[PDB]
RNA sequence: UAGCUAGUAGGUGGGGUAACGGCUCACCUAGGCGACGAUCCCUAGCUGGUCUGAGAGGAUGACCAGCCACACUGGAACUG
RNA sequence: ACCCGCAGAAGAAGCACCGGCUAACUCCGUGCCAGCAGCCGCGGUAAUACGGAGGGUGCAAGCGUUAAUCGGAAUUACUGGGCGUAAAGCGCACGCAGGCGGUUUGUUAAGUCAGAUGUGAAAUCCCCGGGCUCAACCUGGGAACUGCAUCUGAUACUGGC
RNA sequence: AGGCGGCCCCCUGGACGAAGACUGACGCUCAGGUGCGAAAGCGUGGGGAGCAAACAGGAUUAGAUACCCUGGUAGUCCAC
RNA sequence: ACUAUGGUUUUUAUU
């Protein structure tokens, strides 16, 4: 059992990367209600067949790159 | 404020600060003094009120008060200034030390013999 | 037991020919020691007889509280026109604590556990009636164990 | 810290007996009591409702000799218990060491207790104790050293002790020159002068 | 159209008692059907009724008595917003005894007793009494 | 402090490193950042703790149990 | 460190307040002049307010004074302020995104709640066995750390689809 | 919304009802944005009956700087 | 069609 975060892509313009926006629905550090925080990463991906829109599941290594430790472990869904 | 103000906005403190910031947070400092002035008695108040130039230790020139009958402070004396507000004169915030220095005590005292300058000077 | 307290003894400005003229109004609280709270107001040119006018209205009219166990059971509001008035149950004798026009109010009724906040309101002739008002929101179990279903 | 100044003077000003410095020079005659406090202290009162609850405090830290900041340490101290916290207050004074010394005889005044004690001549359960407000128990042992167990004055102040009445909660022999505490003060035989219903609520301004 | 249907609820119930109506009425919905059986289940109102299939429709039959008002204070304390949660060794008191709590838990919406009885804990429906 | 990057942004074969990463060379690519504030720049060590209120919060990180980073002022790393 | 003894009253006190608020007071000087300092306000002849007295009142190897700062301060206010005249409704509009979103089946189980397993050293707040006379302080037993992480369940209400 | 009034002909946004028919959450507020002018003033030309800042002509008054009183430019008006 | 210029300070609160 592996604890993955899930987000909606942002870009994919690169033959072995893509950027992901984290679904991060979170309680604000001094008041009480729950607000989007979506974190903007940037995520492995050696299949290059994921596009801008979908729907992705990420788990983190390692270092992978530079700045990078995490890498997609499943396309949830497909665009629109 | 609604549960999403705020957010975007915290609410951010209001600084007063210092009311005698010349002193930079000491209790008392020297002094070299340079004029001496008077002034007009407020309205109903009917007094002439006594004042110097002040030149202190850091290099800020402030209006120092005079209280107290007799006073032999003149050009360069060298004195101790302190934290003092005189509420029937405007905007004096800084006093004069009576218990150091160059500086005469206050004339006919034999009370309060602590402040005051009541002690001798040196000679 | 019977408490009997004066809360306010104060001047007033009588503006008049020649100038001013000596003038005072007294508020005093008496009720019935416990369970029944009652005041009263007076003025007068002397403050021996602004009392005795405010003493003689102190058992015109009482208001009767329900208690359990000696004292009132939950946190509860008052309010009167420019006054509001509220009340926590707190620590016997030693959450006692807040001034006569809320203190004294609940001392003439057998009260001693409870602490009170006017959060703006201070003139002590409109906050006691505020105080009054809180007397009649308060609401004890014994006899109300009827109002609803099973 | 400590007070040193006159203590018959604080009668004057309270209006009544402080029993104070006692001795034959200040019982049944010739005592005076008020006349003409200070310079002027008898024109006209004045004195308002706030100098009786303040002299009311006051009388109960000169009785005891016991300073502000101590006092507020007893008033703390003291607990509730259902009723009044001051009469615990009155308590915790009555079970300080130099008012056991006091009420056990070896000193005629709470002050002559109190200079046997910071003198060094007393003991508590078998060791020498010099803190006047050193809080006493049930069975706790009060004793006198060797070189003081001779002094006149301490046999004089145990031999008056036994010419007036006395307090019977606790037990104390002047042959062995040796006491402890049977039960606590029982307010049934012990009384008072001071009002109780000006010292419940204090430092609360 | 409605940003608040509870809010509604809670407004017609609170109000209508001091309209003096009989019954109120509001689209039905297996919330507030919940909300009105523990209000039922615990005394506070007389009946509640369901008309409709593809616009199914409430109606609240108000509770009264010999004296003045059976709901004294409803107060639904958690909102669409800002949620306030309650734990069980925490389940809170009413009134001093006076009233009653209502929760969500994990299960359906129950009083703050029926919580206790489960060990459960969850979100404030309403504070009643 | 509204437009800003271009060893900046992602790869391929080697270098270096205890290992990791443009830390780095040669080649391929045109990407990257921004209302959840990129550009740009003044102050400031960090915790266990310490003060304060009943709490939220605000003030304080010197007391000694561990860490930081400096060593005339700057640079290099060597030895281990 | 400490103790056991011994002459000899011997070697050991000042400082601030006392008009009203505020417990401790009115005589002599000054004469709206000079001096004052928490605030209201004091003084042109009888000044409890200035300066001095004699007498009180209060602290005491300390007395009075002071800087920054927490509380009270709901005084940058989720907790917990305010918006017709007081400080403030965007001069008036259309609007996406963001926020909120009627009612229902099925699902995911993040948010929430219930339960395991790990952990927050020592000193210190709290209770207590010891040490020293009180107690600072120093030890020995109890004890607190809502969390985060590896795991287990519930489907009410939202989020997600 | 500051604004819109003697009376025609031709185009036009929005408010409101009676009975029927489709969409099937379509509502509702709006950061930033892009929009709507009353008067005064302006840019570019046209126009000028009455009135009228500025200004001149005479009194009033200590002065007259204003009231009094005759003229009169900017403006009042138009397409923009 | 009417006038510039005469400053400034004050009291009852006790039983």
């Amino acid at each position: 059992k592996i604890r993955t975060l899930q987000g909606r892509v942002v870009s994919d313009k690169m033959e072995k990367s893509i950027v992901v926006a984290i679904e991060r629905f979170v309680k604000h550090p001094i008041y009480g209600k729950f607000i989007k925080r979506t974190t903007k990463l940037h995520v492995h991906d050696e299949n290059n067949e994921c596009g801008i829109g979908d729907v992705v599941e990420i788990r983190e290594c390692r270092p992978l790159s530079k700045t990078k430790s995490w890498t997609l472990v499943r396309v949830v869904e497909k665009a629109v | 404020a609604t549960v999403n103000q705020l957010v975007r906005k915290p609410r951010a403190r209001k600084v007063a600060k210092s009311n005698v910031p010349a002193l930079e947070a000491c209790p008392q400092k020297r002094g070299v003094c340079t004029r001496v002035y008077t002034t007009t008695p407020k309205k109903p108040n009917s007094a002439l009120r006594k004042v110097c130039r002040v030149r202190l230790t850091n290099g800020f020139e402030v209006t120092s008060y005079i209280g107290g009958e007799g006073h032999n402070l003149q050009e360069h004396s060298v004195i101790l200034i302190r934290g003092g507000r005189v509420k029937d004169l405007p905007g004096v915030r800084y006093h004069t030390v009576r218990g150091a220095l160059d500086c005469s005590g206050v004339k006919d005292r034999k009370q309060a013999r602590s402040k005051y300058g009541v002690k001798r000077p040196k000679a | 037991e019977l408490q009997e307290k004066l809360i306010a003894v104060n001047r007033v400005s009588k503006t008049v020919k020649g100038g001013r003229i000596f003038s005072f109004t007294a508020l005093t609280v008496v009720g019935d020691g416990n369970g029944r709270v009652g005041f009263g107001y007076g003025k007068a040119r002397e403050v021996p007889a602004a009392i005795q006018k405010a003493m003689e209205k102190a058992r015109r009219n009482m208001i009767n509280v329900a208690l359990n166990n000696g004292t009132l059971q939950h946190p509860v509001k008052g309010v009167h026109t420019g006054s509001r008035v509220f009340m926590q149950p707190a620590s016997e004798g030693t959450g006692i604590i807040a001034g006569g026009a809320m203190r004294a109010v609940l001392e003439v009724a057998g009260v001693h556990n409870v602490l009170a906040k006017a959060y703006g309101s201070t003139n002590p002739i409109n906050v006691v009636r505020a105080t009054i008002d809180g007397l009649e929101n308060m609401n004890s179990p014994e006899m109300v164990a009827a109002k609803r279903g099973k | 810290a400590r007070y040193l100044g006159p203590k018959l003077k604080l009668s004057r000003r309270e209006g009544t007996d402080l029993f104070l410095k006692s001795g034959v020079r200040a019982i049944d005659t010739k005592c005076k009591i008020e006349q003409a406090p200070g310079q002027h202290g008898a024109r006209k009162p004045r004195l308002s409702d706030y100098g009786v609850q303040l002299r009311e405090k006051q009388k109960v830290r000169r009785i005891y000799g016991v300073l502000e900041r101590q006092f507020r340490n007893y008033y703390k101290e003291a607990a509730r218990l259902k009723g009044n916290t001051g009469e615990n207050l009155l308590a915790l004074l009555e079970g300080r060491l130099d008012n056991v010394v006091y009420r056990m005889g070896f000193g005629a005044t709470r002050a002559e207790a109190r200079q046997l004690v910071s003198h060094k001549a007393i003991m508590v359960n078998g060791r020498v104790v010099n803190i006047a407000s050193y809080q006493v128990s049930p069975n706790d042992v009060v004793s006198i050293r060797e070189k003081a167990k001779k002094q006149s004055r301490v046999k004089a102040a145990l031999e008056l002790a036994e010419q007036r009445e006395k307090p019977t909660w606790l037990e104390v022999d002047a042959g062995k020159m040796e006491g402890t505490f049977k039960r606590k003060p029982e307010r049934s035989d012990l009384s008072a002068d001071i009002n109780e219903h000006l010292i419940v609520e204090l430092y609360s301004k | 159209s409605m940003q608040d249907p509870i809010a509604d609820m809670l407004t017609r119930i609170r109000n209508g008692q001091a309209a003096n109506k009989a019954a109120v009425t509001m689209p039905s919905s297996k919330l507030k059907v919940a909300i009105a059986n523990v209000l039922k289940e615990e005394g506070f109102i007389e009946d509640f009724k369901v008309e409709g299939d593809t616009k199914p429709e409430l109606e609240l039959t108000l509770k009264y008595f010999q004296g003045k008002a059976v709901v004294e204070s409803i107060q639904r304390v958690s909102r669409p917003g800002l949620r306030i949660y309650k734990r069980k060794d925490e389940l809170p008191k009413v009134m001093a005894g006076l009233g009653i709590a209502v929760v969500s838990t994990s299960k359906g919406v129950m009083t703050d007793r029926a919580a206790r009885q489960a060990g459960l804990g969850g979100e404030i429906i309403c504070y009643v009494a």
